[PDB]
């Protein structure tokens, strides 16, 4: 109940939504025979229908004046109250978005190393890159530990024009 | 019309002379390349601005310079 | 309003990513390092190196307009909308309906053109049909300014050359002559011609649907 | 002779060329008395596509 | 002198060349030093001009790239087939074919999309098609769907046999030029054998297997209990049951008695009362008297036994006053260069596309298929795109042909030599052609506009004040009305129900209605003929310059596809014929449009709809004689009054189409990027970009350049024909289906 | 209605106008020499530093609100 | 073996080996788990 908003579990217009879905899919079954393929594909939207709105609810989103669930993304504001679910944890992404620049920054490096390194570029070393791939799981420790060496970055080695 | 100029960072390749459509570009003698010719440009009147010659320079960065100015009925390329 | 303040911020970086890489590479950049001793506004450094088409800060600058037209043209559209939907006791649908750009697109610009382009019809017209006129020449100059933007010079400058020998070899009419040469316009003059055409026609189009879409339906 | 050692990889100092700050092998030094006579090969082509150029004494520095 | 000349095992068959992927071109064989060189590879893998100058390997290296597209097609026709056997409902379509919408693609229920699995009825529920597949598959008797799998199945056995001819034909036994030289063979067999051979097996199967829709389907018997077709084959008495000359068994045919085939053979000027399409026994007698002409027509030209003609001959033996020598090395041009033959070809068949795509609505020859507004709509727009798409490749051909394969000395006097000594009056004339048409077909719009806007409804181009009305078209639609009672008194009515009399429905809905002309039709007619006189300009003005203009005279040594000739001159971007290409296929696709616009506009607004007892209703207000003539009352009445269906497509089955409404917008809104900004502004973008990765280390090692001069041009046509087209494809799709 | 986008385009419209007058400036009357050393030089050191940032957060921008758009759309 | 293997490396690693993976673990993770709009804390 922050921001001016009410938990989706107390809201009219949710349910309302919830009960218009469930009609608009519950005219269709009219259509067909109570036990055929048509059937049982609507009864399954049906169902999925109706464990999605319950998922939505009672896990503490929360909508506004219209039914639809509305997210909280300060930290603290999300902290303070059962919101920090929703979009706080950023960190998951970024693991991902890190496992993928790590992985592609130790590619590069290493196939540098190597006689005419551009043929390595068009036509992958596989083994290398999935040795690479399965070696990146612990890459925040890796790029803590290769700035403090100072093997992240160059002093003044840049084609620049300034 | 346009003005071309050479800069002393030139190698005699004569490339240049030969990309030249409108023969412009020359190549004199001279005395501080291994080739001992470097280019020139006497009859710059009949510049159209093609740039052919700056394609051709094989020198970083190009040693001719095609810098445009005032069109005149030559250098417009009119044929009437 | 989240989603549309987050455009509005897109669109100041990047006008301002362009206007500031245009104004910061001027004089110099790796590919042409001698910008500066070609001044501001130049066509090109041929088709060598690559090519070099649109190399100068008046090109940033002339490429700059166009995502000034868009932010300004997003900003003018979020304030219409809010207001449009608060004056008639609607805040519910803007509110609703404008986190979807087939929303934005149906209830912003289907819904509020119904009275506009019926300025004139087959059954007559009315006070709007001045507004719905220029609705559509805003629509005519916009599209002869995507002419000069997608058309280069050189074919236009061989077209104009078979036309000179049209006029010098035909009876009754070669006894005229023009005092000066006709040529194409240039490379410079062909971006501003048609940056021209394209701030006019979006700049009258807007103009008209808005003072339209308020007047028609509001005091 | 007066040149660098040919065969060595050398740096270029020429602030308008496409290989500033950058690293290239050189190729050969010419002994005429010539304006840039230190001959360097580089590894990655210009915008034009080519890639060796010739560079004065003075704008040769070692590598790091 | 003709013979089978093959030279065998020319190439070995490895995968060592697939490994270096730049192997064709000796220029792409050193590696990719510049993000350039994987553009490059891609643009040069099909020029096999740029590869060598052999033309028997040139010519065998297009034998097999034939081979590998006939099994691309044949593929693609057999999984068609396959899915309307398995997820479709042609069965349930079969026996009501005015009740339930055709279907053959279900999908899967994954992130929501279970409501594109649209109620289609008969039990069934997937996407709704608009291919014709269904009527199709009923115009030729097909009545359950083992017959619809075996033709799936034996049409991917005839794919695997194209693919592995190909690769026969390129690496096992390649042929030699003196076999790919005989063009008096190859049109012999081609029109003799191929087209020939193949009207008289389709007449064949039209008089023993389209049986049932021709006498059984129609007749409301349910198609389970229809007989096979090979029931029809081989049992006699059950065919002439239903066609008492059957019954003759070959002799009217061999005692010149054909007058007894008068029952399926009939020449019925008029479509089917209970289907809508042509009669079966009409085009069976039409393909029938096709292959009479063809055969008869392959027998022209001389091969191996004197009797016959020389094409050299024939040629050379047209010589005129007004055009010098004429014809000399034409023989020579078109039997040693590709691309003259690919020009040739290319706009015969883009003008073949829209010649069917105009005689398919004006005469439906398939059944229940002028009761389907969808698949109708859809036909003719998909055929007249290709079409028009064919025709622009034919203009940029004949450039690349007088760019590369022109030699000044086997043409001295002929008529290219002459047709490229006055270019110039050529292109002067087309000039103002197109500018006085510009001016009297875009004015009169432009003026009704104007004295509708100021309140002088008198005083505009239409049929209530001035008018202008197209007399000639009247006329040539009366005199093909009346024609059968003096000009053709075999013919029992009138080839086509649009200019006639009598209104054709079937299921209440209307199938082929007259179709009456005003100043609207004139206004749109010149509006058509004034976008395909300034299309053909910029191409033949392309084709004819490409060579050398007065402007860049060697232009011809700089080659076909080239950025500029730097800033010169004033300025010379886009002069080469490449550019002309783009800036063509810009004007075709604008008039195609208006093209495919009045179609839709005319069709729902005076022939399509529904009738009752109290007349006939169409689909709209029958507005379009009093609409068309204002500018605004095409944005108003067409545009905005129309694409209500797309807007409030959201919920719905079809509900994509306002999903590929939408993105088809940013796609063309994303073409303007590419096409108004140059190349040095992203190349130092780019710079400052790789500046950023050099200092965490991440430089790629291939150097990462932008796009070519040519190649932002190349990605902006086709970003803006792709935005452009899909966007008026959801709209008509969304529109018919949820309105028709 | 009308007064409010009246400003605001005029507003847009001075706004580049500045920037490239900004242009003008570095390309017509900026001697290096006079100026060595100072925030106005020293900006010019690191212009690609400031052109990347910016590019960067460009593109964070609009592959985001472009993404949440037809997300929900 | 070894031309076929090391064509295996160019295209097809990076356009359909990573894009049916990763097209077929998001697809797969949206079909056994239906619709997440929150981490279900
Ligand atoms: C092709 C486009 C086109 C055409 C055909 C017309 C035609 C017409 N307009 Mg019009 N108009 C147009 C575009 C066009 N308009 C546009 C774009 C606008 C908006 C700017 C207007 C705005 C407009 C207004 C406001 C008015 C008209 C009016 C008229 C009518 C009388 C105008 C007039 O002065 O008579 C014609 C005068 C001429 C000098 C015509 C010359 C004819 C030439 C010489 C052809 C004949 C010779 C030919 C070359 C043959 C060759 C012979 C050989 C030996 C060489 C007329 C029928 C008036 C009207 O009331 O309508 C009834 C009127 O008030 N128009
Ligand atoms: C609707 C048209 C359109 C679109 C989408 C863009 C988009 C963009 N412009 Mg642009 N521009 C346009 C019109 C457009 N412009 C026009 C008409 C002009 C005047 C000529 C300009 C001039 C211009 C300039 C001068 C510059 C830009 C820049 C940019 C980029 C800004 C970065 C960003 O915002 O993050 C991303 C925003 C997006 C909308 C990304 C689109 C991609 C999405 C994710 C789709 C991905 C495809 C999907 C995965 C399927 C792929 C498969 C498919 C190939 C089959 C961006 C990609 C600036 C730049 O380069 O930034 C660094 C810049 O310098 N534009
Ligand atoms: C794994 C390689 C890699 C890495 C580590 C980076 C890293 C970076 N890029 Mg970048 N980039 C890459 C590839 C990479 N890029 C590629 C292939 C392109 C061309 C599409 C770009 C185009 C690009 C632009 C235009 C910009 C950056 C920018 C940046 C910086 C800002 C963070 C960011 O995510 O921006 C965004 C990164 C992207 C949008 C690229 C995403 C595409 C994927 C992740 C690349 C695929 C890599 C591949 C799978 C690796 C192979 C694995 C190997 C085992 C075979 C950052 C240091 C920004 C900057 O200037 O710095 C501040 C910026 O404006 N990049
Ligand atoms: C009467 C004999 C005959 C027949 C039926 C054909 C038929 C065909 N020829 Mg061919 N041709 C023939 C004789 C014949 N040719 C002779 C004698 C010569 C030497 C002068 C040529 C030289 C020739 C060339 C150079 C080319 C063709 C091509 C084609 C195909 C055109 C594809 C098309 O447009 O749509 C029609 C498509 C179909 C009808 C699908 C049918 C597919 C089946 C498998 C075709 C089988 C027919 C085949 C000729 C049978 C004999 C071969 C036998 C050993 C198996 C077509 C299938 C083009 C091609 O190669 O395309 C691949 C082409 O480039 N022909
Ligand atoms: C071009 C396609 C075509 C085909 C394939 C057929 C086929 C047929 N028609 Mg026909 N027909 C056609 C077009 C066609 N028609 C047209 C265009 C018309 C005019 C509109 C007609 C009008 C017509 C009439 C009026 C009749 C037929 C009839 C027939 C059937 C028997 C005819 C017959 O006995 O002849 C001769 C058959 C042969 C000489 C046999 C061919 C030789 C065999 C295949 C050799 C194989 C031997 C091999 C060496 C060894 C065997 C292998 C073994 C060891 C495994 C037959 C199935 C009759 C019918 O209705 O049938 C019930 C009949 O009454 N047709
Ligand atoms: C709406 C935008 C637009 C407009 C109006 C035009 C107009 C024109 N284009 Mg064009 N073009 C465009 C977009 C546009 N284009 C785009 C986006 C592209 C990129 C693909 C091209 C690419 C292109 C090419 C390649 C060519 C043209 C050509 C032409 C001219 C052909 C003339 C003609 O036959 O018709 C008639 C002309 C008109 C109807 C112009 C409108 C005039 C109206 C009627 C006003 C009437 C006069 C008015 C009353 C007087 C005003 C009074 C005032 C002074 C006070 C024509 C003037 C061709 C050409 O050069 O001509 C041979 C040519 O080859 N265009
Ligand atoms: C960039 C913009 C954007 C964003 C932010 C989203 C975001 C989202 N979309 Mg959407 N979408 C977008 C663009 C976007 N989309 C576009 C452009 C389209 C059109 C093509 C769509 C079409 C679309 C559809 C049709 C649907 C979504 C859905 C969703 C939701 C899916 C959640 C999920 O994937 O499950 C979870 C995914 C994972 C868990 C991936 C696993 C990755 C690895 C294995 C785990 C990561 C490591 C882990 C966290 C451990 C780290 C440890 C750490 C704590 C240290 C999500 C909130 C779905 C939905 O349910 O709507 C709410 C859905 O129906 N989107
Ligand atoms: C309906 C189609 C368009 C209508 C208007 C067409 C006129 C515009 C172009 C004319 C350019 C004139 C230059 C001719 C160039 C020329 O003189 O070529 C030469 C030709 C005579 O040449 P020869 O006899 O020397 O040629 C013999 C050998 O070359 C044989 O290959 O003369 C003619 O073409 C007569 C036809 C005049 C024009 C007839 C129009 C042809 C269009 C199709 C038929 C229309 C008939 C009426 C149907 C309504
Ligand atoms: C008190 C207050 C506050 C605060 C505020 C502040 C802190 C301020 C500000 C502000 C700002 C911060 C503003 C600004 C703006 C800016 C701009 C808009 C810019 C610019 C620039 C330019 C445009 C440039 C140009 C140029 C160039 C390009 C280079 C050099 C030369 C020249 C200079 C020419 C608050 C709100 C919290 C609250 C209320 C009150
Ligand atoms: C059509 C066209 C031409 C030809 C255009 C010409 C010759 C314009 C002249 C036609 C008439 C004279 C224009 C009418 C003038 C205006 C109505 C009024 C201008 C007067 C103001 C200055 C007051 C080009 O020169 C060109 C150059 C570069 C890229 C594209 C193009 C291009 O598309
Ligand atoms: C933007 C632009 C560029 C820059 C073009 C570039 C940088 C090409 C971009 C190619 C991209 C990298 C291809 C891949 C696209 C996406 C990565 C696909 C998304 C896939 C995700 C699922 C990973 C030009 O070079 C150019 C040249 C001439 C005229 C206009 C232009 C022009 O407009
Ligand atoms: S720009 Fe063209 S005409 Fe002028 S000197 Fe260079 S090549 Fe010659
Ligand atoms: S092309 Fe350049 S380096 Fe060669 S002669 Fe001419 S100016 Fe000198
Ligand atoms: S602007 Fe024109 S002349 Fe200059 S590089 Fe581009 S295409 Fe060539």
């Amino acid at each position: 109940d922050i921001a001016g908003l009410t938990p989706c579990s107390e809201s009219k217009a949710y349910n309302k939504l919830e009960r218009k879905e469930l009609k608009v899919l519950d005219k269709r079954l009219k259509q067909y025979e109570p036990g055929s393929a048509p059937y049982l594909a609507l009864q399954a939207t049906k169902e999925r229908t109706e464990n999605r709105f319950k998922t939505y609810a009672k896990q503490g989103l929360l909508c506004g004046n219209d039914g639809l669930p509305h997210l909280i993304s300060d930290p603290g504001l999300a902290l303070r109250f059962n919101h920090a679910g929703e979009v706080f944890i950023t960190f998951g992404f970024l693991y991902v978005a890190g496992y993928i620049g790590h992985v592609g920054r130790q590619y590069i490096i290493l196939s540098k190393e190597d006689a005419k390194p551009t043929d390595k570029e068009i036509i992958l070393d596989v083994p290398l890159a999935l040795k690479l791939a399965f070696q990146g799981w612990a890459w925040p420790l890796a790029s803590i530990q290769e700035l403090r060496n100072g093997s992240l970055l160059e002093k003044d080695e840049n084609i620049t024009v300034s | 019309a346009h003005v071309v100029k050479i800069y002393d960072t030139c190698i005699g390749c004569t490339q240049c002379v030969r990309a030249c459509p409108l023969d412009v570009l020359e190549m004199v003698p001279w005395d501080g390349c291994k080739a001992a010719q470097m280019a020139s440009s006497p009859r710059t009147e009949d510049c159209v601005g093609c740039k052919r010659c700056e394609t051709a320079c094989p020198t970083d960065f190009l040693s001719v310079r095609v810098y445009l100015g005032n069109e005149s009925t030559r250098s417009l390329g009119l044929a009437y | 309003d989240f989603l549309v303040h987050h455009a509005i911020a897109l669109g100041l970086h990047t006008t301002t990513l362009i206007l500031v890489k245009g104004a910061l590479d001027a004089r110099g950049s790796k590919l042409m390092p001698d910008k500066k001793d070609f001044g501001y506004s130049f066509p090109c450094d041929g088709p060598g190196r690559g090519g070099t088409c649109d190399i100068s800060a008046y090109d940033a600058f002339y490429l700059a307009v166009f995502w000034m037209l868009n932010t300004i043209g997003w900003v003018t559209f979020y304030w219409h909308w809010k207001h449009l939907t608060l004056w008639q006791g609607n805040v519910s649908q803007f509110d609703e309906s404008s986190t979807y750009l087939m929303g934005w697109l149906r209830d912003y610009l289907w819904l509020n053109s119904s009275q506009l382009i019926n300025g004139y019809n087959p059954f007559g017209m009315n006070s709007l049909s001045v507004w719905a006129w220029t609705f559509l020449f805003g629509h005519l100059v916009y599209a002869t300014g995507f002419m000069f933007l997608i058309s280069w010079r050189g074919y236009w400058q061989e077209l104009i050359e078979t036309l000179v020998w049209a006029h010098e070899k035909t009876p009754l009419a070669n006894l005229v002559y023009w005092k000066d040469k006709p040529v194409a316009l240039s490379i410079v003059q062909a971006r501003l011609v048609g940056l021209a055409h394209f701030s006019v026609g979006y700049i009258f189009t807007y103009a008209a649907f808005l003072i339209a879409s308020t007047a028609g339906r509001f005091g | 002779e007066i040149g660098p050692k040919r065969g060595s990889l050398v740096k270029v100092l020429r602030p308008e060329s496409y290989w500033y700050n950058q690293v290239g092998k050189v190729v050969s030094v010419d002994q005429s008395g010539i304006r840039y006579p230190v001959v360097v090969r580089f590894e990655n082509q210009n915008y034009a596509g080519v890639s060796t150029n010739n560079y004065a004494l003075d704008e040769i520095e070692e590598v790091k | 002198k003709v013979k089978i000349a093959v030279d065998r095992n020319p190439v070995e068959t490895n995968f060592e060349k697939w490994a270096k992927p730049g192997h064709f071109s000796r220029a792409l064989a050193k590696g990719p030093n510049t993000t350039t060189w994987i553009w490059n590879l891609h643009a040069d893998a099909h020029d096999f001009d740029n590869h060598t100058s052999d033309l028997e390997e040139i010519s065998r290296k297009v034998f097999s790239a034939h081979f590998g597209q006939l099994g691309i097609i044949l593929i693609w026709l057999s999984g068609m087939y396959f899915h309307g056997a398995r997820f479709s409902n042609y069965e349930g379509w079969l026996s009501d074919p005015t009740h339930i919408k055709p279907s053959a693609q279900v999908v899967w229920p994954i992130v929501g999309q279970e409501i594109l699995n649209g109620d289609v009825g008969g039990g069934f529920q997937g996407i709704q098609i608009t291919s014709g597949f269904f009527q199709l598959w009923r115009a030729s008797g097909i009545t359950s769907e083992l017959q619809l799998y075996s033709t799936a199945i034996g049409g991917l056995v005839l794919a695997a046999a194209c693919f592995f001819a190909g690769w026969f034909h390129y690496h096992k036994a390649a042929p030699k030029l003196e076999w790919f030289q005989n063009v008096e063979s190859m049109l012999n067999h081609h029109l003799a054998g191929l087209l020939g051979l193949g009207s008289l097996a389709w007449a064949g199967h039209q008089i023993h297997v389209s049986l049932p829709v021709n006498k059984l389907l129609d007749a409301g018997v349910d198609p389970k209990e229809i007989p096979l077709p090979h029931e029809f084959l081989l049992n006699q008495s059950i065919i002439a049951d239903l066609y008492p000359s059957f019954s003759k068994g070959l002799a009217p045919f061999f005692t010149l008695n054909w007058a007894e085939y008068s029952d399926f053979l009939t020449f019925k000027g008029g479509l089917n009362p209970v289907t809508g399409g042509l009669w079966l026994s009409d085009t069976a007698h039409h393909h029938l008297a096709i292959a009479v002409l063809f055969l008869v027509a392959g027998h022209q030209y001389r091969t191996n036994w004197g009797i016959g003609h020389s094409i050299k001959d024939i040629l050379e033996s047209h010589k005129g006053p007004f055009t010098g020598n004429g014809h000399a090395g034409l023989y020579e041009i078109l039997t040693t260069s590709w691309h003259a033959q690919l020009a040739i070809n290319l706009a015969l068949f883009g003008s073949l596309s829209i010649i069917v795509a105009h005689h398919m609505y004006a005469m439906p020859p398939y059944p229940y298929l002028a009761t389907d507004y969808g698949t109708q709509l859809s036909l003719f727009t998909h055929h007249m795109w290709i079409g028009g798409f064919c025709v622009v490749g034919a203009g940029a051909h004949a450039a690349i042909f007088m760019v590369r394969d022109y030699d000044p000395t086997n043409n001295y006097n002929n008529l290219l030599d002459r047709v490229i000594r006055h270019r110039d009056a050529i292109i002067s004339h087309l000039n103002w052609v197109s500018i006085f048409l510009g001016f009297h077909s875009f004015g009169l719009y432009i003026h009704n506009d104007t004295m509708s806007a100021l309140g002088r409804p008198q005083d505009m181009f239409s049929d209530t004040a001035i008018q202008l009305q197209p007399v000639f078209a009247q006329w040539i639609q009366n005199t093909h009305f009346t024609a059968p009672q003096l000009t053709a008194p075999n013919a029992l009515a009138a080839t086509s129900l649009t200019w006639g009399g009598d209104v054709v429905a079937v299921g209440g809905k209307v199938a082929m209605m007259p179709i009456a002309l005003g100043t609207s039709d004139f206004l749109v007619h010149h509006i058509h003929a004034f976008t395909i006189h300034v299309t053909v300009l910029i191409l033949l003005k392309g084709v004819l310059f490409a060579r050398s203009s007065r402007l860049i005279p060697d232009k011809a040594n700089l080659g076909f596809r080239f950025p500029c000739d730097g800033p010169g001159r004033g300025g010379t971007c886009q002069v080469s014929a490449w550019d002309h290409v783009f800036l063509g296929l810009f004007w075709m696709y604008n008039s195609l449009s208006i093209v495919i616009f009045h179609f839709s506009w005319k069709m729902q607004s005076d022939v399509w709809g529904t009738v009752t007892d109290s007349g006939v209703s169409h689909i709209t207000g029958g507005n379009f004689a009093q609409s068309a003539n204002t500018i605004n009352g095409w944005l108003r009445d067409f545009l905005w009054a129309q694409s209500s269906q797309v807007i409030q497509s959201y919920g719905s089955a079809l509900s994509a189409y306002g999903l590929m409404f939408l993105g088809a917008h940013f796609v063309w809104a994303f073409s303007l990027m590419f096409l108004f900004s140059g190349r040095g502004y992203w190349q130092e973008l780019i710079e400052s970009i790789v500046w950023a990765h050099n200092k965490l280390r991440v430089a790629p090692s291939i150097q990462p350049r932008a796009l070519s001069i040519t190649q932002g041009r190349a990605v902006g046509v086709a970003h803006y024909l792709l935005g452009g087209i899909a966007t008026t494809w959801s709209f008509f799709l969304a529109r018919i289906i949820a309105v028709g | 209605a009308s007064l409010y986008t009246h400003h605001q385009y005029i507003a847009g419209f001075i706004m580049c106008g500045a920037f490239a007058h900004g242009a003008i400036f570095f390309i017509r009357d900026y001697d290096p020499e006079q100026n060595k050393g100072n925030v106005l030089a020293r900006v010019l050191d690191h212009k690609e530093a400031i052109i990347s940032h910016l590019s960067w957060v460009s593109l964070f921008l609009g592959f985001h609100t472009l993404g949440l758009y037809v997300h929900n759309d | 073996m070894k031309d076929f293997t090391t064509y295996l490396s160019t295209a097809p690693v990076v356009g359909l080996g990573w894009a049916i993976f990763t097209s077929g673990l998001l697809i797969e993770i949206n079909r056994f788990f239906p619709d997440p709009l929150v981490f279900s804390f």
